[PDB]
């Protein structure tokens, strides 16, 4: 399955509705409860700063603090935007390397067509093996 | 009439992400080691280098709208008093961004040619165009057209502009330059998803009719400003191959600036396929 | 309407001068250690915390008013295109301002002891009856009044609020808010030399009947703001014996806004005798 | 005698025309030099950052540079802003410093009358050595 993270401007959000899979939301309230039984695939967008990059957003770090969803992640997709150089996409292998997971895919804002059809056909192909 | 201003009485909590994000990524074009670029200046042909010039004085006027006209235009439709000094910030930077090509004049080129240029970019109908239709909606009297101007402009219609230095960038050359340019396009990612999100936000306290007027209007717009920077591309790019890779890097960020205002991409991957070297300059 | 922008076509030279001593004084509030000011915070006497969160909530409202309605009206009066840009930098630099007044309260303070601070400056005649004057002239017709008013501002009725970083700079305590204060300063005195200049260069285009009319408005102006301003002085600083200091101080500073505007000083040395010890925190 | 330099918002020219004392100016225009044949005392203002990052004027420095000027120079006064602390006529001694002459006075802007009269009583006693 999939858990993603979407802030108000609702990038990631609509990415998710465009892109058709039954997923769940990871709140966008700070203090929330949020835990998951079936194995995923996570998708985070990046809000590095400037120094001391935090990357990583607090709900993302407090969901994945917990023991039980981080055993069940699996793979990671990175959103952002390719006008920020090489901190496109952060967010994903700052993951990738703290979990020791695989970083799957990057794509832009809400996704492009071709974006939804990479991942439709990533994530299916990823499950089977 | 008017209250003090309270940072810690927060209402839209990206006003303050966008104004952490945009200060702390203050820089001007004397930090960047432009002079490093001279012996690579002079490898290019005449060609190349009239075509460096006459990008860079046509975004030099329209740096000068966004500063003058352009941020200033959006203060008074401002959801938050945080807004308003976000704004302030937009202002100022877009006044940095027109100053640092008057920078890449001086330390490269050549005063006779820089003049014949900017001469050049007066005369030249499709860039004065551009400058009027979008100066026309922000003298207009709808607050979300302005905001669909402004994200048009510097998420879209720029990177006519921006191709080249990525262009150089990729065959090692003028790689400062590039370093500059890609100051400034961190700017107007930031810039462009800000107004984006505050006029998605805006479409928030209007009927659901006139959310359908708008996304007609925006895809008119965008056509509009579309058909006619295809002309200024082939005007700028006559004595050049690389006509047709620009127009794919248009149509690539046309999507970005739809995206930004939360609308569905318009052009289709055969339309949007932009050159890998391109897309490597963006994001090493 | 728009031109593109040249710095290396300028026809004053102060502006590219005032330009790059602006720009180069960037700073952010985050810069300045405010945290390492806690353990003087808490030996300071409830009368001393109270006049200091009022101090800052009066110039919160005096930096947020130069903001947004401040020097965006002198914007349409400038001579320059390049004096524009430096506009838009100054106004920035005020909205960072108010921000540094707001990371003070955040570090040092208690919430309700910021609010209530607030509602006094809200509640208090002789700030908003400041603010108003200030303003109705800014809002008027005569460019070379708001010039005027600008100067008065921030290089003379500023400093009513100045003297109290200043003060606990000499003595020890709170030296990282003294630093952070000394940056405002640094940039106020440039906004009036740079304000106060081309008020100067506008008066020479004029008559001298009417030279002599803003002469006489600028010394009437300034007698209405300091006998106002007195009576803030009285009732800020009325727990604590350091009032006529802050006079002597305040008349020191107006003497140094007429300067700006090219004026004789009118307060004489025995009103503008400052205690040597607030003039070295300024100048060490 | 004085010597003094004054940009164009002329707030030492001002201080000098309200002083009363006969004075030379060192030009405004770059390319205009001029010599003095008297022992004289140098009063300039200070532009430290912006400028050329040195406090001393671009046109005083040339001034100073011709080995005529600088045997006749005698003393410095500096004018600036004490808003500016440390640097607060920093012009002053920077030409004390390198030129080995005393630094005789500071002010602020065109200067007040208690300027003018300490710099008036100053510059009378300074001829009687
Ligand atoms: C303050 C800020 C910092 C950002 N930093 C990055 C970044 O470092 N790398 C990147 O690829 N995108 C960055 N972005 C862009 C976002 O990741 C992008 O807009 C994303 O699609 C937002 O998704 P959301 O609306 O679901 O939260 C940043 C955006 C903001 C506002
Ligand atoms: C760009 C700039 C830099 C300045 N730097 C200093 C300085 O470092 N120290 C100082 O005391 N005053 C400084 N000042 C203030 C001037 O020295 C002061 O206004 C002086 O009166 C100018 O004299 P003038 O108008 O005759 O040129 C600076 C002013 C400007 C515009
Ligand atoms: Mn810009
Ligand atoms: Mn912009
Ligand atoms: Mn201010
Ligand atoms: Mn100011």
């Amino acid at each position: 399955q999939l858990v993603y993270f979407s802030s108000s401007s609702e990038n990631t959000q609509r990415f998710i509705e465009r892109l058709g899979l039954p997923a769940v939301r990871i709140p966008l309230n700070e203090r929330e409860r949020i835990q998951v039984d079936e194995p995923y695939i996570l998708i985070v967008p990046s809000y590095g700063g400037g120094g001391t990059a935090g990357a990583v957003p607090r709900q993302v770090i407090r969901f994945l603090n917990d023991e039980h969803n981080r055993a069940l992640l699996r793979g990671v997709i990175a959103s952002g935007n390719r006008n920020f150089g090489e901190a496109y996409g952060r967010a994903g292998d700052v993951i990738a390397r703290k979990c020791g997971v695989p970083w799957l895919y990057r794509f832009e804002l809400m996704g492009t067509q071709s974006d939804i059809e990479n991942v439709r056909k990533g994530v299916t192909e990823f499950w089977q093996r | 009439r008017i209250s003090a201003i309270n940072w810690n009485k927060i209402s839209d909590d990206k006003d303050l992400e966008v104004w952490n994000r945009l200060t702390s990524n203050f820089w001007l074009p004397e930090k960047v080691p432009l002079s490093n670029d001279i012996p690579a200046w002079q490898t290019l042909t005449v060609v190349e280098q009239q075509l460096t010039m006459r990008v860079f004085t046509g975004l030099t006027l329209l740096d000068t709208l966004q500063n003058v006209i352009g941020a200033p235009s959006l203060m008074p439709d401002a959801l938050t008093p945080h807004e308003e000094a976000v704004l302030s910030n937009i202002s100022f930077m877009e006044a940095v961004h027109a100053r640092s090509y008057s920078s890449i004049f001086s330390t490269l080129c050549q005063t006779k040619d820089v003049d014949a240029a900017y001469a050049w970019s007066e005369e030249n109908a499709p860039l004065q165009r551009k400058a009027q239709i979008i100066q026309q909606h922000y003298r207009g009297d709808d607050p979300l057209k302005k905001k669909i101007a402004s994200v048009f402009l510097e998420s879209f219609l720029f990177y006519s502009g921006f191709w080249l230095p990525m262009y150089f960038s990729s065959r090692g050359k003028l790689t400062n330059t590039a370093d500059l340019i890609r100051l400034i396009i961190r700017d107007e990612a930031v810039h462009g998803y800000y107004i984006g999100y505050k006029y998605q936000k805006n479409m928030e306290k209007i009927s659901l009719g006139q959310r359908e007027e708008l996304k007609s209007f925006a895809f008119d717009l965008l056509l509009e400003l579309y058909d006619n920077e295809l002309q200024y591309t082939d005007e700028l790019y006559a004595e050049t191959p690389w006509a047709d890779d620009v127009k794919a890097f248009l149509c690539y960020n046309a999507n970005k600036a739809l995206m930004n205002l939360g609308y569905e991409p318009l052009f289709p991957a055969e339309m949007a396929e932009v050159n890998p070297a391109i897309l490597a300059a963006l994001s090493p």
